[PDB]
């Protein structure tokens, strides 16, 4: 039909909502893990990490997961293996990414703070 | 409101309930901004799960649906389906039925609700009383009253549902 | 026709692009903007201002209109409404930002170095 | 060449030339990034002009294209838009033209090229000589030989142009 008008007012077509928003939450997510790596390997400002915003990213990251799997279920059923292959990469790269980023945190304990 | 509704003078009109979501979720996280819960000992700061609010909420209000209808007005309407400005779907008969629907739990209570079946049609789900069956294909003699069409039941045909238009 | 497989592989719909291209540049030039605003009004950091990318960006400014504008020309004939005042409304946000940050730098003149 | 590409045994593929330009990018930009001008006088930097040109260049080096093809083959064919893996334009007949077009500039100069017109088609820009009419209805004629359907002048009709089918 109508791509066009479908794109444009009062609705979205089913899924398509949650694959791009995974995709923003993948964009900023590197920023952010890419701002980390670059400040633990060279300039070395600690007082200026992501020390202090840690559980409320790592909520993000798993309803990033969640909502990525969540639209893959409701994209699965079109019949094209173009939208399938779409989800299935976006999953994986996501779920890699959150394994990356626990073991990042999991290395970093020693300086964070002591309880 | 027995009698109100089964009518329904040729349009019926529908709507969508995802304004009321939106709405609760901005009362709530403007409650949050305002004077939220001192974590600072907690070595973090919790402003980010309304940054969430915020998008979720921004999002759902981003879904705006002007009365949506058909062509259910009592005559030879073709039940084209009808929104203010765009128009997607028309069907020659065949799609439109109204379905009843089960769900169950892990108890093995059963909830019935109704759905208007079709190419993105709205539902008919009814407001909160599902525990007994009742009268169930009454409601059905009155939508075939207003332009008979189709009382589906549950599972396959077998018995007790109506049809009134077949494509064979 | 299969706006799947359009946005799929290979190609793009004719135009489509260049009106995206816009938005990423009035995103990250709005960006720009508050960024200049917010260190010229408070907290008065001339060190670490846009002092020394001036001419490139302004560039970009006028790639950004031009890219925009033929964008338009070429989304016009497809006899929809709402392809029209979109990108008529991009042009004209854009012509706003751009008439903006040159009026920004005329008034900051007296800052960056002198000749 | 004159006697190879006009037969055009059945089938005839098609390609753009983007991937050139793409190229030509990536490589003045390697030239460019080791040792390019130092204008730190100019109290400036330069940096971001290739980065807006690999920006364009990676835009135009995603404009892949496997073989564009139609069912051209000397048959009944009806020449539909082929494309490896997706397919696109279907049509039966009275949509593939072969048109001249003409081009003009300030002093007056003609500049001639050749169009398979169509549903999203490809173009036949011959190979950089345009300057005398020559031929003009010989390589129309070597068309009609391989698969006859049309060769369009410019203006309207009048004269000097040939079809074959026609849809009244
Ligand atoms: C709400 C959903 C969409 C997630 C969005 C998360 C945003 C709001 C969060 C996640 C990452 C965060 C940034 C991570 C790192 C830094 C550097 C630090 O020195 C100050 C805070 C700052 C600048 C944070 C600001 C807020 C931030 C951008
Ligand atoms: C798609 C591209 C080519 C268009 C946008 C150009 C980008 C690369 C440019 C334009 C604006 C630029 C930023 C403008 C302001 C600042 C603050 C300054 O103290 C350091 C450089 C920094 C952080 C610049 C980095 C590079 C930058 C982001």
């Amino acid at each position: 039909m109508r791509w066009r008008d479908r794109i444009a007012v009062l609705c979205f077509p089913p899924g398509l909502m949650l694959t791009v928003a995974a995709l923003i939450l993948f964009f900023i997510h590197m920023g952010v893990f890419a701002s980390d790596v670059h400040n633990f390997c060279v300039i070395h400002n600690y007082d200026h990490m992501s020390f202090r915003y840690t559980v409320v990213l790592i909520f993000s990251q798993v309803i990033s997961i969640g909502w990525a799997a969540m639209g893959s279920l409701y994209a699965e059923m079109t019949g094209d293996k173009f939208l399938r292959c779409f989800a299935l990469t976006i999953l994986i790269l996501n779920g890699a990414m959150f394994f990356n980023r626990l073991c990042l945190e999991f290395l970093a304990i020693n300086y964070r703070e002591e309880r | 409101m027995c009698w109100v509704m089964p009518p329904s003078v040729f349009v019926l009109e529908y709507y969508l309930d995802t304004l009321w979501k939106g709405t609760m979720l901005f009362i709530i996280c403007l409650v949050f901004i305002s004077c939220n819960v001192l974590r600072e000992v907690k070595y973090q700061e919790t402003w980010c799960f309304p940054a969430y609010g915020m998008v979720i909420g921004l999002w759902l209000m981003l879904s705006s649906i002007p009365q949506r209808r058909l062509v259910l007005n009592h005559t030879r309407g073709m039940y084209h389906f009808s929104i203010q400005g765009r128009t997607v779907c028309q069907g020659p008969m065949h799609l439109v039925y109204v379905r009843l629907a089960l769900s169950s739990d892990a108890y093995g209570g059963r909830f019935f609700q109704l759905v208007l079946c079709g190419h993105k049609l709205e539902p008919l789900v009814l407001v909160q009383l599902s525990e007994r069956y009742e009268q169930m294909e009454f409601l059905g003699r009155h939508l075939a009253r207003k332009l008979n069409i189709n009382y589906f039941d549950y599972l396959a045909s077998s018995y007790r549902h109506v049809v009134r238009h077949w494509p064979l």
